[PDB]
């Protein structure tokens, strides 16, 4: 190595930003993507209040803020929110001006193109970067397992899309992405927890329940013998010590809460679940590389992290699938910063070192220029 | 004495964590075991069953040398008859 | 494969390899050093030329072995 | 039989070879520098006259020129050997990329051991607030 | 002892005189210098670099076998030097590829069990029917007929 | 070996090439001819994904490609593919150099004059080889079974023709071609596995229906006797598993696929079948020289390797023949090796030796030469 | 604010007990992940050996039974024929 400089990869997500130089194991700052103004009126002068708590900083005033994610579903909804975000994850959590330094954004399949547009306007005028390149979450997500196929289940914080990849040739006709999410198990949670008693509505209790869902929920290995079980004994009931004492005790909504994922009509949803979107997907692909779709099928993103979900979805999958194929299910323990680290490892290619967009073909093209060869 | 309480407020949040790691070390770790025992158990089984394949290949491999063999001589047989 | 185009590079690098001068501009001496120093210069082709063939053997073996190597495969 | 007793044998057997294969790359060296030297037959230009000593010297430049014209032929079949042992390592990258793509990296670098800074942060932004006030 | 001395030298008496005082640290003190057994576990309870099941089952074949309940400076010395990592990497790639293509003399793409036999009889050591046969059972892992590239490849991973 | 110099008895065939040395008895590489682009996107970077696989590395990555042979129907179609097969095949199946080795191509009965004369323009001018000769396809498979008269049925993948030789002495005027051959078989096969429910559709499914085809079809005996027991027991189904599971039961479609041959109107085509075609090329020969073509009738090329062909078309021939005359059909195990092995066989003689085409005489009268009495 | 100080210490010397058994567990999870890793690999060329034996056992019993019942068929004839 010698001159030219490091590559920033950067990696929105929704939920938690992570980031850090490439090159590395692991990102260098992850924090949830969270700001939230003040709601109170505030009496004291001279305390020197800001105007937003972004980041980790307002995990930690949440109790006099109105926290608001500025992502919704995968989709940017709220621009100057976003722009904020990033500011703070350049300067404040590494500590590198952007005038220096690649950037690797990630955005998950199909969504709007608006939104990839702004994106790259935003890095090459506001933050004025050399360069900046878009990749989709999934593809990364395969690098850093290692392998070259495979389908890749990346059920992310926002929204879980299921990309079939094989040989390193990308099968877009049988891209199934869901919106279902860890966002919307955190509020299905939080609507069965008013069963017995405990009512959290302020947006600053979302993140207590979403404490909770972590610490505590698992995916039942079968369904019907859990609810059953719980239902007799009580072998089950976890407590749990909310911030301020007033121990809460959670029953059968332990498994009840991540079993949305399978059955999506708990929340309302028609589609399928998990389960039988990625045999779909699998499906539409041709009939020569469904045994290496079957024998290396990946999870990932962070919603997959549930103690006891790889072997669930392997006895679904193996119901469903042709009793002769091998079903093997790709669980590795760095699951949470899977993207990432394939991101890393992606910026880090001598190959990939001509891809960047440079800013001169976006001064010729416009910001259109990131749907053109420069995918 | 407000010094020292702040310091002991401290301390028993860092014994928190502590307690924190300790469980999931635990947790992950007999997860690992779980693994380890079925694939190991898989894997001796695996191993058993292809090298019984192995010795039947080889059966099959002589029983065809045999017929071979014998269709040759049939072979030789209807041709003299022709 | 194109044989004009290697033609055509042949002839670059013999240009290359060109190396003329004048023939009847020295005295006997001289002429007995410069004959010294062409047979040392074709001393030197010889070698390199001996170290391209060995060079060109450990190819062909290395090229066999990996041939190999790739086709066990199936 | 037991691990480190073959282990010692195998190694064993290795020096045997790098010792083995040392005396021999020596003796190819001597032989080469030998037929090297057996090649050309030594010249000896005591005595001679303008025209001798001229076309000989003539001679021995289209000669030189000639062999330039050989090596050209051994290189370009040299350098054609090369593109395809370059193809043919390409080729073995390519049959073992299946699960080699996240081996050619680097991790475990920075972050890894910075953990006691965030309670520093905090404390320092904590101690702040309570002495301003 | 050509080996064994190779390895005083990887411990070697600098190493030797730290892990002397690492030795004072873990023996159990104020008494005659006698060396008792249970020291050789007390450094592995202490160095953090423990040593591995594997050593502790070579010390069990080495030491206390006859339940000692002590071990000699050389046997100490045993179990420490393979604590340390005085390892080798495998050699390199390109050793492996001079030294297969010399072992395969007939150029058959591959190490047959009679040019295993000449280079390792051609190495002075007593190879028998103990080895060739084990060798077949060990040295041969695929089994497949024949000793194939990445067979020999693979075989002698980190390894001297 | 040694020294001298041992010729390349190459047979380029159509739907699989087979090649090797002279002098020994079977081809050394046989694989078949398709070259397939890539046709999707591809994502990963430095996968080293190469333009176009041929050879039997296509039919292992056949799930992303588009597989189409060069050869269609023994003319060759697409002329730079084919330079594109012989460069494989010399380079990497054989790995030797072409520059000093003589070649012996094969080529159908009847076929256009320009194909030939380009094929030995390419074997002079790319691989620049030392001599080549092109040799009729059926000759060698006379070669091979030890005879000097007899009419052969070569039936290819591409086209089965039918050349009667009498004495070493050919008949030209005999010779019957017919372009109904495995590729055809293969497509009928496709088009009434329709029936069952069965679709397959992409180039690559094409060899899944070839495969079930080869292991799965014979020829019936008696056709209506077979279609009137198969329509009441079922005792002939036979099950094959695909590429990814989901068994599939072959019905009557077994012997129904190869009784193309023998009843052409089934794929629409007007002549007949392989069993009356050979009738009528004996009868075009002279009156004496019957009983010696209808006593060695002699089978050759791949498709004639249905289990139950020998038996039916004897059975056929017998039945259009006299009375009185011997119908025997030769098989020889070795069948579909049998025109290579019959091209070693030539290329070994030391009184074929000066037959060849040397390259100074391609240089004074062009490729035209082939034409010419070097044949 | 003496007793704080005395819970203080108490706390510390806790603490510092905290992070040695997270080295400790930081340890074993280390180690027995190399441990799957490797099994994990050999399960992988386990069960891929096991297929090419199931295979090749598959080949040759086919090519037997073909040549089987050509060779049965060619007995019948030449009985036939005598």
């Amino acid at each position: 190595d010698d001159e030219e400089t490091t590559a920033l990869v950067c990696d929105n997500g929704s939920g938690l930003v992570k980031a850090g130089f490439a090159g590395d194991d692991a990102p260098r700052a992850v924090f949830p993507s969270i700001v939230g103004r003040p709601r109170h009126q505030g009496v004291m002068v001279g305390m020197g209040q800001k105007d937003s708590y972004v980041g980790d900083e307002a995990q930690s005033k949440r109790g006099i803020l109105t926290l608001k994610y500025p992502i919704e579903h995968g989709i940017i909804t709220n621009w100057d929110d976003m722009e904020k975000i990033w500011h703070h994850t350049f300067y404040n959590e590494l500590r590198v001006a952007p005038e220096e330094h690649p950037t690797l954004l990630t955005e998950a399949p199909l969504n709007p193109k608006a939104n990839r547009e702004k994106m790259t306007q935003i890095m090459f005028e506001t933050f004025n970067v050399p360069a900046m390149y878009v990749a989709i979450q999934a593809v990364l997500s395969l690098y850093a397992s290692g392998r070259t196929t495979g389908i890749v289940l990346d059920s992310g914080d926002g929204v879980t899309h299921n990309v079939p990849i094989y040989e390193g040739y990308a099968l877009p006709h049988a891209i199934m992405r869901l919106d279902l999410a860890g966002r919307d198990l955190t509020d299905y949670l939080m609507k069965i927890l008013t069963e017995r008693g405990y009512s959290f509505v302020t947006t600053a209790e979302r993140e207590i329940v979403r404490d909770i869902k972590e610490k505590l929920c698992y995916v039942a290995l079968d369904f019907e013998n859990e609810m059953a079980t719980a239902a007799s004994s009580s072998s089950l009931e976890k407590s749990y010590e909310l911030p301020d004492g007033q121990v809460i005790t959670i029953g059968n909504e332990r498994f009840r809460c991540p079993e949305t994922l399978f059955q999506p009509s708990f929340i309302g949803m028609e589609s399928a679940g998990i389960h039988e979107t990625t045999y779909n997907s699998i499906m539409k692909c041709d009939i020569d590389i469904r045994k290496d779709l079957y024998a290396n099928n990946v999870l990932s993103g962070g919603t997959t992290m549930y103690p006891g979900i790889a072997d669930r979805m392997q006895k679904e999958i193996t119901a469903l699938a042709p009793s002769t194929m091998k079903i093997k299910i790709i669980a590795p323990p760095e699951r949470k910063y899977s993207v990432w680290i394939g991101g890393s490892i992606l910026a880090s290619l001598s190959t990939f070192q001509q891809m960047w967009i440079s800013k001169q073909e976006y001064d010729e093209a416009g910001p259109s220029i990131v749907h053109r060869k420069c995918f | 004495a407000q010094k020292d309480e702040e310091k002991m407020e401290i301390q028993e949040i860092q014994l928190k964590e502590a307690k924190h790691i300790a469980e999931d070390a635990d947790r992950k770790y007999e997860e690992v075991a779980r693994k380890l025992v079925i694939i190991e158990s898989d894997l001796e089984r695996a191993e058993e069953r292809a090298e019984l394949s192995e010795g039947k290949c080889a059966e099959l491999e002589e029983e065809l040398k045999t017929v071979t063999n014998n269709l040759k001589s049939l072979e030789a047989q209807a041709e003299k008859y022709s | 494969g194109k044989r004009q185009t290697e033609r055509e590079k042949k002839k670059k690098i013999l240009a290359e390899r060109r190396k003329v001068l004048a023939i009847d501009h020295l005295n006997e001496d001289q002429l007995r050093e410069k004959a010294k120093e062409l047979w040392q210069s074709i001393y030197n082709l010889e070698a390199e030329k001996f170290d391209l063939q060995e060079k060109f053997k450990q190819q062909k073996y290395e090229i066999n072995v990996l041939r190999n190597r790739i086709n066990d495969n199936q | 039989i037991s691990a480190s007793r073959k282990l010692q044998l195998k190694t064993l057997m290795l020096q045997i070879a790098k010792q083995e294969l040392e005396r021999e790359a020596e003796e190819r060296r001597g032989e080469k520098g030998r037929a090297l030297s057996t090649r050309c037959q030594p010249l000896e230009l005591a005595g001679l006259s303008f025209a001798e000593l001229q076309d000989l010297c003539r001679q021995l430049h289209a000669r030189v020129d000639k062999v330039d014209e050989e090596r050209y032929d051994v290189e370009a079949k040299v350098t054609k050997n090369i593109t395809e042992i370059a193809d043919l390592n390409q080729k073995i990258f390519d049959l073992r990329g299946k699960f080699k793509r996240p081996t050619l990296r680097r991790v475990r670098i920075s972050a890894d051991a910075m953990m006691q800074a965030l309670l520093g942060a905090r404390a320092k932004e904590t101690l702040d607030l309570r002495a301003h006030l | 002892d050509d080996i064994y001395k190779a390895a005083v030298e990887q411990l070697t008496e600098e190493q030797k005189n730290e892990f002397k005082a690492a030795f004072d640290i873990f023996v159990l003190g104020a008494e005659d210098g006698c060396i008792s057994t249970k020291e050789l576990g007390k450094v592995m309870r202490m160095l953090g670099q423990n040593p591995t099941p594997e050593e502790l089952q070579e010390m069990i074949d080495e030491v206390d076998e006859d339940g000692s309940g002590t071990v000699d400076f050389d046997e100490f010395l045993v179990m420490m030097v393979r604590c340390m990592k005085d390892d080798s990497k495998g050699k390199s790639e390109e050793e492996l590829s001079d030294l297969f293509r010399m072992f395969d003399k007939n150029a058959d793409g591959y190490i047959d069990l009679e040019e295993l036999k000449i280079m390792l009889q051609a190495t002075g050591e007593t190879i028998t029917e103990d080895d060739i046969e084990e060798l077949m059972k060990d040295g041969d892992k695929n089994n497949d007929g024949r000793i194939d590239y990445d067979e020999f490849l693979e075989f002698m991973k980190g390894v001297e």
